């Protein structure tokens, strides 16, 4: 469906709008699925308020939802996420490290493997250094080589850690033509701008202008089972938009089919986001896990951290079709300002990554 | 689009 | 990539 999809949702809306409010200023980027997926992971060793707050914080309601339905919802997303289209590439994978001489309960061992199909690892936390090797060679393995250095900091104390990683490689079924990119300006003031190589094309494109969002809404579908969707806050917009999202009405855009003619810019770039998860999250009634209180009884851990990393380019590819273009002058749609976009499964309709870019260039 |  |  995916049962939990609607909370993945209400879930990267709420984190999303606690990192906007600040920085205000600053590009936004983040796997929403990889937070809760790793979180939802834990809660199943941490018991009491500890645990409570931890579904309640990824915005599953617990006076509402059975909890084994939940680790069904994510056992069933991970799955189908780890199927992907041929001409797509998506990976995601959980992983335990512990330390030799630690304590674990049986039963939690159990679950993550077959809940969260997660992969565990003893390591030698006595050697800091080499325990944070070994750590972020799961996710340099993971991540085909793109991120080397997940965790920097480990205390001195810490027998236990927990990883969520994913990959997502994709390319545009209908893509831009190189030739055509070239430098323009990218307003990130009302009166300043900065230069970025831009994309652009002309075509039929799911496009539309919505009131209540006051922005242009584009879906750009990729080749396999995943779709972008960006949208363009109208003049002093911004806030507004960032406001009134909501996983009903993403749906809805999902279901529309209609094209129309459009003179597209979009910036080609690299974005990353790094987050210190316990401000955030505690912000967000996510406090007991990192204090002292934290329940962490039911597996026998203060730092979390994200980090996520986009590239949008032409096609995705070095490696046809023919759309009909109607006479009528075509609305020239600039993603030349800040905008917001969302990165959606197609199968899960799950919300994989989700993101603000202020300035390509920061 | 590659997204980590 | 999160790490806890």
């Amino acid at each position: 469906f995916n049962k939990i999809t609607p909370n993945l949702a209400e879930f990267a809306f709420s984190l999303y709008r606690q990192l906007a409010h600040q920085s205000n200023s600053t590009n936004i980027f983040f796997s929403p699925v990889s937070i809760a997926t790793a979180f939802a992971m834990l809660s199943l060793g941490t018991k009491a308020d500890t645990h409570d707050e931890i579904l309640e914080g990824l915005n599953f309601n617990l006076t509402e939802i059975p909890e084994a339905q939940i680790h069904e919802g994510f056992q069933e997303l991970l799955r189908t996420l780890n199927q992907p289209d041929s001409q797509l590439q998506l990976t995601t994978g959980n992983g335990l490290f512990l330390s030799e001489g630690l304590k674990l309960v049986d039963k939690f061992l159990e679950d993550v493997k077959k809940l969260y199909h997660s992969e565990a690892f003893t390591v030698n936390f006595g050697d800091t250094e080499e325990a944070k090797k070994q750590i972020n060679d799961y996710v340099e393995k993971g991540t085909q080589g793109k991120i080397v250095d997940l965790v920097k900091e480990l205390d001195r104390d810490t027998v236990f850690a927990l990883v969520n990683y994913i990959f997502f490689k994709g390319k545009w079924e209908r893509p831009f033509e190189v030739k055509d990119t070239e430098e323009e300006d990218f307003h990130v003031d009302q009166v300043t701008t900065v230069k970025v190589p831009m994309m652009k094309r002309l075509g039929m494109f799911n496009i539309q202008h919505c009131k209540k969002l006051s922005s242009w809404v584009l879906l750009m579908k990729y080749l396999g089972n995943a779709t972008a969707i960006f949208f363009l806050p109208d003049e002093g917009k911004l806030q507004h938009l960032e406001n009134e999202l909501t996983h009903d009405i993403i749906t809805k855009f999902l279901e529309n089919e209609d094209r129309r003619s459009a003179s597209l810019h979009l910036p080609k770039l690299s974005i990353t986001g790094t987050y210190d998860l316990k401000s955030v999250l505690g912000q967000l009634g996510i406090t007991k896990v990192f204090s002292n209180g934290a329940d962490l009884s039911g597996v026998t851990l203060s730092k979390a951290v994200h980090k996520a990393v986009l590239t949008i380019d032409e096609k995705g590819t070095e490696a046809m079709f023919l759309e009909a273009i109607p006479m009528s002058i075509p609305p020239e749609v600039k993603f030349n300002k800040p905008f917001v976009f969302l990165m959606i499964e197609q199968n899960t309709k799950s919300p994989l990554f989700m993101g603000k870019v202020v300035n390509p260039t920061q | 689009t590659t997204a980590i």
